[PDB]
């Protein structure tokens, strides 16, 4: 029994399939990828020119559409197959064929939603995310984990495939790969769920879309109390409130001592003002506003609310899942194949209209 | 542009052209071909920010079984180019030019790389002839050469684009109104969009829903990162099975 | 107080009243009542405040079977025209007096409604004795009546507090002392506890508990707001559903 | 086959049906309700005065009592029913008493929980939390959500039940509505354990049940180092800890030169000071102080720690687990019908004893 | 039916149990605490001296190893048939050795998982949590939950053995302690998951470590616009941005007016300076200050990034958790008695190596 | 130092030792014997930081048939007396020269103990040679005595440490170099994960790895303490084990 493929002729088959596609056509699809795979193992059998060849190279003209990634178990059946017909046996010329055309249907149908809509879309988002600061490690972290899963899922399902023959039918079946591909559905629905709230900002601020901005109170923002010429004061102990309707407050300096007892506001001895007319803030005053920063109070006098404020306390996300779904109803609904150029485009319009609107 | 600039530009396109039909090494995605662009042409942070802005929109860019994908190989090159030539790099002409030319180029790459993908056709009919003659060297030399014409495909217009020059170039992109390139940055943020529910409409059913709302649910937990999200999916996935499996 | 005022007034409190029979377009909730007495009386953000202060009490506050609830409408509608009596909206005194005189208020209205919901058997008789003619206006008639009654059993206590004199309601309302409301306004942070129990004891099992802890734990997490966890209660709820049915 | 109802009698009807309530006894439940109802039906069938109208009128004066939202389908049904004995059907006079009661149990006992337990207090406490900042978004969300959902889920039930007749009893059914039950019953525990965690507030500041404060250190907290005359130093390398046991340090300028070379503390060239003392504290002082508040260092000198600081570093919502638990044993042991009002004055008592306590 | 042990005796049982070890060997391990228990039933039962009191203190000299926790129902059982060998039943002397030795593998094989590596490690990690402030909380948390869990198990397990007889091995059986194994388990991994996330800090700033730093921007970060000769003033609409490349911008002064009318940066009006060159910041120059470190920039005008803050940006712990799977796979692998000690010797080591190579 | 605080710190070392065998209320523990060693001898923060810090350590520290663990007790016991005769507790010093200190003691123990414990079986030969006369009294004084003997097993190295000038002990702590303390200190931060791996190798099963990854990902969630996710760990284990039990 000679003709034994080494493992130097696996590694350069292997690294022939990586070019499985390039001469990709529309009426057979796919099928010089497989040849220009299987050379190595060929010349190692059989010397250009003789009938043999003639037949083994006319044998792999034919249709053969699978995943690029999952085809390293279909170069390994057909690796042992060729050295079994290579070694004086018995099997049909036409089982080869048989077997590539049966597992190349279900093996595509795990691949694509495993690698194209799964591990793809995850990889780079995560790439996208880390690039989002204009950093090296996006591209570096893309490539390196994107390669070194594509080698060493083709080297070792290569490698499982031509150590198992024609059993890997026995191994792969079925019910064995819905769990993956129900795995890899179930991560993707949560991670499109995470990336469509993440990434999705339709932020509504603009100068209009801006609710009515409320005076707030006289205290609860960032201030100082200040009162007639300068010094900062501050509420001490209710004397009373009067009959009129206006509170007595003690007015202790920032000593600990008592001045001025009057009224709270403007007409009283001092009344609440933000930082912007506050002057020489140095001091204790410093240490006050930081408390106050501290505290959580804003530093604007007037709340002012936007559109955006108002969705984000409904829940952050509400535009971002309103077009989801919106868009959604449009892909199943229209059955185009222009479809998401034309969605695309009326976005662009949308927002557009939006930013001229004063919206978005 | 630097001459040593130029070449390097021309390699990475041919690469991205390459990898277009192979889809092995991914360098036709922009997170990888206008990274590599950038970094060819001096200011590598721009195009890293154009990649990572644009991956989003390749996100549900696959190819399966005779229908291309919108090919973002020509794009992310295309874009990354004619970002270049530009010398304005503020993230906001990024979002408001480049992305929406990007997905012009990317109809554009598609209608050609049909057209490519269509005419190799007689070159594997040729392919077929040779193998006739049982000779390796015939079938590897025509398999080798459609391969090439592909990454050609690309590695064209990437050169035509270069030929333009950059004063006729800066002053199409900066007679864009104002108005408009600020709708068209808004307009960038909603497009990605359609890129998820392509992803959302191929995977979805009664039982997976649930997960949908789920991730998006905890996502404005900011504490954790993609990656934690990640493993986050993927331990709640495994629980599942196993939940599930016990019956 | 402005006649225009008075007018829009008595209208919510007989809305109100009828609500709180007909429990369906919820005019009764404080929420609802509260806002809308707090708009045609000028001020309405501390009508709001107080509506939402008291709609967390109102929660399990329905009635089932004959046993008629603690009446938030009476409640909702009394404590927000004395609020608006008294010229003071500080939430402070909002918490330490409007919310236990709310209390007390749901407990009077809860008597008179069962007093209501008693006399109505005599209406309900009469509109027999009307069909036994076989006449359909008699029993509409007799139907409005009855409804006109309970809808007028809170707008009449509205008018008599409204003809109180402002004066005599401040006062009264003032010589409470700080203390005692301080004490009644940190009461008030612990009252909802009663009105989430009852919630809580009709609806509880060894196997609904570890949700109830599961709810309190992931409370802290601040950037969840209350639709968001409603939307993770409702996966949660289906996730655990479909596992559940698996088996 | 004539009297026909039509769409406007069916949605006249379902307006009518809004006014189940009203005419509210104790001995004859919501009877009067269903007639108001179904008034134009019977109208459109029978003219007023007649035996048929008598008859038809009597019989809806029995005892009917059921949620209000969920009785559409009740209203439907004897819609059907009453179509049916209007177009010569020999359908048994007792028949439709019987669905009616067939149905007013189950169905009441289901919409109970669902409605008045799960998702009105949702809203509510949605409505409220949007109410806390005086907004008009709360109202609106609750008076919109709610009432769109009461008006979707009359109408469209009613049209199932009047479509269906008789037949809906096999589709409700049993096993059908425990799920829904047992699924709003985990989202209402859900919720009120949120609820519980984030509206009870008993917060134990106080005068009292401060615990002791804790000097800290002399540069865990935000602060300058001042030297005697003015200025403020940044320390540097040690040059070896004396004999003695205290370290000495560099004491470097705000400018990378070299002053003094003492030791740290009182006593030396430096001295931690807080914000307070600090005066002048424009320039690069005012950049070390935000560096330091962004870090995370607090303000005071001494670390104040309350009685709510250590619950909080227990668990978040210990006093409010602890009373809920406390006051439903209460209401599981007392089984009385004031009970709960009685519990309501004991905590307004317990709020004012442990206000006047110097606690809470 | 004499010799009937009271509830104080029963009591003075547990409290020597406690004392269960101290006399412990390699050869018949923890055999003296047993009979140090039941002492008092025997003094009781028989006086001392007597052949009675010799085969009853040499049954109880036998090898019995158990969980000191779970040994209560052992114990309790023993006091049943102590009761019952003193009230003439015709137990055999061996019986109570032959329950003693049934429950002695099973308890302590669940016992030990649940006690010594769940709730231990549980309690003893939420007291170091308490005690990284140096806060006494922390011991008086520990010794209060575990005396408590401890005295509460011991007693009313001892009750229940005593009642139940040699019929507790009808109630422990199999199965349910699989069940609070499994629940233990998972909670102990969930826990452990969440200390080495929190309790790993090998943080790499270093001096070393450090990623170059980017310049960033020209307001990107904190800082306000200096011109020339003092005054902080603000970026005007553009007028157009001019042929050579440079953006013409309008300097609104901190009033509202427009001055200069140069272009953005060094060599036009103004330029961007951080706080450190800031003089005399009273004003609205520090309100402004406020609000861009209320958005969220940093106060540098070069954005450092370290190793520490790249494996952050991955995920939080990654180094923890690359530390832990090595250790496991050590631990795994060595299959050695003093392997423990030799890798923190190798731990000590190796962050000795880190320091003085600046990296940690 | 004063004397009381000697002989606190005698029977606070005497109660470790005794309970490093009986395993009971836990004296052993360095959050319990560091703290009391504190408590003694003045300063209390330095001792429960020790404590906390080397409680971590001591996690995974039990012993299980014949099977001696490190004996965390005259660990703690030792590294607490030494601590407290250098007069510095900057907390850089108790990670750096502390806590190794404490590992080597806890070897140093661990041989101790098991010397002792051999020992023990000659005290059960008597205890049993009593037995043999039917006498309680015996064998309750000789029980008291192996107990006796291993409490001092643990006291007497207290006395001896404590029996050193303390001029000599500082010296020798403070000679040893800064380098090497601050790659110790760095080092402890790690010495943590040894024992978290034991105790994760005790217990670990394909099953069960999902829960440790889903702890690790929700730990960065700062907002929930540890009672909360011990809590949250409990309702996981529940909700897990009754969607297990339905099949
Ligand atoms: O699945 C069919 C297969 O067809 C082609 O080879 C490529 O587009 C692949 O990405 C795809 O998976
Ligand atoms: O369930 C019985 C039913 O009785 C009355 O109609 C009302 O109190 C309803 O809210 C209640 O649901
Ligand atoms: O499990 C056997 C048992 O042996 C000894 O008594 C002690 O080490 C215990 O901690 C252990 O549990």
């Amino acid at each position: 029994k000679k003709f034994s493929l080494s493992k130097n002729t696996r590694l350069s088959v292997m690294f022939r399939s990586m070019f499985l596609q390039g001469s990709w056509n529309y009426e057979r699809m796919q099928n010089l990828g497989f040849l220009y795979s299987i050379i190595p193992a060929l010349k190692q059998f059989y010397k250009p020119g003789s009938e043999e060849a003639k037949e083994a190279l006319k044998r792999h003209m034919e249709f053969f559409n699978t995943h690029p990634y999952v085809a390293a178990p279909i170069v390994g059946v057909t690796l042992a197959l060729e050295e079994e017909i290579a070694n004086g046996v018995e099997i049909d010329e036409a089982a080869i064929q048989g077997v590539k055309v049966g597992m190349m249907g279900p093996l595509a149908g795990i691949g694509d939603p495993v690698f194209w809509f799964t591990v793809r879309p995850i990889v780079g988002a995560i790439a996208a995310s880390l690039a989002t600061g204009g950093s090296i490690i996006a591209p570096i972290f893309f490539f390196v984990v994107w390669n070194a899963i594509r080698i060493a899922f083709l080297w070792y399902t290569q490698e499982f495939g031509y150590k198992q023959g024609t059993a890997i039918t026995s191994d792969l079946g079925g019910g064995m790969l819905q769990q993956i591909t129900k795995g890899a559905s179930i991560l993707g629905m949560f991670i499109l769920g995470v990336l469509i709230q993440r990434w999705v900002n339709i932020s509504f601020t603009g100068p209009n879309a801006m609710l009515p901005s409320k005076p707030l109170a006289d205290g609860a923002y960032v201030g100082e109390w200040i009162d007639k010429a300068g010094k900062v004061v501050v509420q001490g102990a209710q004397t009373g409130t009067t009959g009129d309707g206006v509170a007595k407050f003690d007015w202790l300096d920032q000593a600990g001592n008592g001045v001025g007892n009057g009224v709270a506001g403007q007409g009283g001895f001092a009344h609440y003002v933000t930082v912007d007319q506050l002057n020489t803030v140095d001091g204790s005053t410093l240490h006050n506003i930081l408390g106050q920063v501290s505290s959580g109070l804003g530093l604007s006098p007037e709340q002012t609310q936007s559109l955006q404020d108002v969705f984000n306390s409904l829940i952050p996300g509400f535009i971002a899942l309103l077009l989801t779904f919106l868009v959604l109803w449009i892909l199943r609904k229209w059955k185009n194949k222009n479809a998401p150029l034309f969605i695309i485009i009326g976005m662009f319009v949308l927002g557009i209209v939006l930013h001229v609107a004063g919206l978005a | 542009m630097s001459i040593i600039s130029i070449i390097l530009v021309l390699i990475f396109a041919f690469l991205a052209g390459l990898e277009g039909i192979l889809d092995q090494w991914q360098f036709h995605q922009p997170i990888i071909a206008c990274s590599l662009i950038g970094i060819a042409t001096g200011h590598m942070a721009a195009g890293i920010i154009l990649g990572g802005s644009l991956q989003m929109i390749a996100l549900g860019w696959a190819n399966v079984g005779a229908a291309v994908a919108p090919d973002a190989a020509l794009a992310s090159v295309a874009s990354a180019i004619l970002m270049v030539q530009g010398g304005n790099f503020d993230l906001t002409h990024i979002t408001g030019v480049i992305v929406p030319a990007a997905i012009l180029l990317a109809t554009a790459g598609l209608v050609l790389t049909t057209l490519v993908r269509f005419l190799s056709v007689g070159i594997v009919h040729l392919a077929d002839a040779a193998a006739e003659k049982g000779s390796y060297s015939g079938v590897a030399g025509w398999h080798m050469f459609a391969l090439l014409l592909q990454g050609l495909r690309i590695a064209i217009p990437a050169a035509i684009i270069l030929a333009i020059p950059a004063e006729t170039v800066t002053a199409a992109l900066n007679a864009i109104p104002d108005w408009v390139s600020k709708g068209l940055a808004v307009g960038g943020g909603m497009v990605v969009v359609v890129g998820y529910a392509m992803v959302i409409n191929l995977m979805a059913t009664k039982e997976l829903w649930p997960f949908f709302f789920l991730g998006f649910v905890l996502a404005p937990l900011s504490s954790i990162t993609l990656i934690g999200m990640g493993i986050l999916g993927v331990v709640i996935a495994l629980i599942y099975l196993n939940l599930s499996n016990t019956a």
